[PDB]
């Protein structure tokens, strides 16, 4: 189930989920309409998450909704990865197009 | 902080908007039961579980009271909850009734004496508080063997002692000297 | 009092779960800090068992809470 953003302070986003649906930690986060993925740091309490951005909190609101991943940050790897450009998220910068991946791993081990 | 400097707010727009309305006397039921009821043993419990989200605590709350609340008090105790002050409950209704009393012009005074006092004697000494304090004076008589004689009167923070036990003590402190 | 018998018909219906003395519940997560609400019976420096095995130690005993 979705949460909803409920403050923004410089890099820092707090979310609040159901009880019953609250992120594990480390987990990835979609905000719903807008290019941008949050990490969870930490739980404090009363289903709200702390998290910080991996893209640009310019175009963040609060009440916006916030999709939960199932997983931590995934990012391709193997042969695929050789001669290319790619950022934090594992998204090509380069303009040769998609990765050819036939595996992910997450990036905490 | 101060329990008072938190329930200040809540207590002020309570009474403004019983006031607007007409409704001084209703709240003070609501508040009053309110206070009661989030301070008995199995309640006390339930406000302080770490599973029951805000509106499940003003809901419980409001369910317990029941018809002891209009629809402007069932709001009042959701605002309250989804502050996370429902503690401050029991602060909130005796700062109520510190501004609804000074809205209707009256003075609640606690006293103690020697003996028993008459009806005679209780209205003597209200009739005078009445006229230094220019409010309507509410006494609240008491017993305590331990003065030998004479009354002490407290009115807030105001003590006028006539008890002979502090005579004695002023007769002490000037022969200590 | 304001305790109507009515009101306290009420409150004997409420589901007021009770805690063990020797059970809490997680109520924060954070750097390796684990915060608990319950374990009355906890004592300094004792061991606090989690799910999955996860074991940690009582440091601060606080007024509403275990910081573990």
């Amino acid at each position: 189930s979705s949460g909803r953003i409920v403050q923004i302070i410089g890099a820092v986003i707090d979310v609040e989920f159901p009880r019953d649906a609250v992120p594990s930690i480390y987990e990835a986060l979609k905000v719903q309409g807008v290019e941008t993925t949050l990490e969870v740091q930490q739980q404090l309490g009363d289903g709200v998450v702390r998290s910080i951005a991996m893209g640009s909190t310019e175009g963040l609101k609060r009440g916006l909704n916030v999709d939960s991943t199932g997983a931590a940050i995934s990012v391709p790897v193997g042969k695929a990865t050789l001669g290319r450009i790619m950022d934090v998220l594992g998204n090509p910068i380069d303009e040769a197009g998609p990765i050819g991946e036939e595996e992910r791993w997450g990036i905490h081990r | 902080a101060e329990l008072t400097t938190l329930a200040r707010p809540y207590a002020k727009a309570a009474f403004e908007y019983a006031q607007a309305h007409q409704q001084l006397a209703d709240w003070s039921a609501a508040l009053g039961v309110l206070a009661a009821v989030s301070q008995d043993d199995t309640v006390r419990q339930l406000l302080k579980e770490p599973q029951l989200t805000s509106s499940a605590k003003a809901q419980s709350l409001i369910d317990v009271c029941g018809d002891k609340l209009n629809a402007p008090a069932q709001n009042f105790v959701r605002t309250v909850a989804e502050n996370k002050r429902l503690e401050l409950l029991p602060t909130i209704a005796e700062m109520y009734e510190q501004l609804k009393a000074e809205q209707e012009k009256s003075v609640e005074v606690e006293v103690t004496s020697a003996f028993t006092l008459s009806k005679e004697q209780q209205d003597k000494l209200a009739k005078a508080l009445s006229a230094r304090l220019s409010r309507e004076v509410r006494l609240h008589a008491s017993e305590d063997a331990s003065l030998i004689g004479g009354v002490i009167i407290r009115a807030g923070d105001l003590v006028i002692d006539g008890s002979v036990r502090g005579k004695l003590a002023k007769l002490a402190e000037a022969l200590k000297s | 009092s304001e305790i109507s018998e009515i009101i306290k018909g009420r409150i004997e219906k409420l589901d007021v779960a009770s805690q063990a003395r020797n059970e809490g519940t997680i109520v924060s997560v954070s750097d390796g800090i684990v915060r608990i609400y319950g374990l009355a019976d906890v004592m300094y420096g004792e061991m606090i068992e989690f799910p999955g095995g996860v074991y940690g130690m009582a440091l601060n005993l606080e007024q509403d809470s275990v910081g573990a």
